[PDB]
């Protein structure tokens, strides 16, 4: 179910 | 005059970016293509022999538990395929959080415009790999020939073609990297990709964005006429090329069994 797209969108650098 | 030197430098940010996001440009690839490089030459995939060959060297190491494995040669193509389309969705994703204005919007949008756009992005950035008689593979140490991608088994042998075709029209287009990476930047900034919240600024974004792109293709191809409308009609074209690759894995979903699919792509694909 959770975004792993969120997760990629959030990590910085 | 003043709005048109920040387009400029807008066009100019969205390069650096785009640098810094994709390690494999379209320079370079052509370099590699042409034979104009100094590196070492990719090793050349055109039958079943060659592949057996060259796969150990240039597959990604940690695909599978030991490497070496009992899949036919048309699905483990296929897992490449993925791992290589899993990489640019993260370079994307990179590039998406340079465009001005991106990280700002609510981050459900954002995830959306990813979710509707990497494919697009992928195709129009696979085009800078492909010439008509094939395609640089693992960051450009392989190249796999159409042919060889057009002899597989009948679901998967059909996978590419289309990719090729465009990829053989777009390219005769002759857009360098600093037109692509403003043209990539408008597909992302679509206003019109299914359960936006806010389109607004999506749209606001990305009317700046393709007045960029008109002043970019303006000044660096002065003698294309209508260069600016191709490039929309393209825009078109890659949402029904998306449409056409959807169709075809759902055929693979249905026929083929023991079908492993990245997660990352799992939620691309998720309706
Ligand atoms: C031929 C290639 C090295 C490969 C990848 C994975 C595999 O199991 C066997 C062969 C490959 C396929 C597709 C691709 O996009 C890159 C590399
Ligand atoms: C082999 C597979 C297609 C894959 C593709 C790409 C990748 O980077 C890693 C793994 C895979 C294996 C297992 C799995 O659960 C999903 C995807």
């Amino acid at each position: 179910e959770p975004s792993l797209l969120k997760k990629l969108l959030l990590a910085p650098a | 005059g003043p709005e048109s030197a920040d387009l400029r430098a807008l066009a100019k940010h969205l390069y650096d970016s785009y640098i810094k996001s994709f390690p494999l440009t379209k320079a370079k690839a052509r370099a590699i293509l042409t034979g104009k490089t100094t590196d070492k030459s990719p090793f050349v995939i055109y039958d079943m022999n060659s592949l057996m060959m060259g796969e150990d060297k240039i597959k990604f190491k940690h695909i599978t538990p030991l490497q070496e494995q009992s899949k036919e040669v048309a699905i483990r193509i296929f897992q490449g395929c993925q791992f290589r389309s899993v990489e640019a969705v993260q370079e994307i994703t990179e590039y998406a959080k340079s465009i001005p204005g991106f990280v700002n919007l609510d981050l459900n949008d954002q995830v959306t415009l990813l979710k509707y756009g990497v494919h697009e992005i992928i195709y129009t950035m696979l085009a800078s790999l492909m010439n008509k008689d094939g395609v640089l593979i693992s960051e450009g140490q392989g190249f796999m020939t159409r042919e060889f991608l057009k002899s597989l088994r009948k679901p998967f042998g059909d996978f590419m073609e289309p990719k090729f075709e465009f990829a053989v029209k777009f390219n005769a287009l002759e857009l360098d990297d600093s037109d692509l990476a403003i043209f990539i930047a408008v597909i992302i900034l679509s206003g019109d990709r299914p359960g936006l919240l806010n389109v607004k600024p999506i749209e606001d974004i990305q009317d700046n964005l393709l007045q960029a792109l008109e002043l970019q293709l303006k000044l660096n191809h002065p003698e294309s006429s209508q260069l600016f409308a191709k490039l929309l009609q393209k825009m078109t074209d890659l949402r029904q090329i998306v449409t056409e690759h959807v169709q075809l894995l759902q055929v693979i979903k249905k026929t083929e069994t023991d079908m492993s699919l990245h997660p990352l792509l799992q939620e691309i694909y998720k309706d």
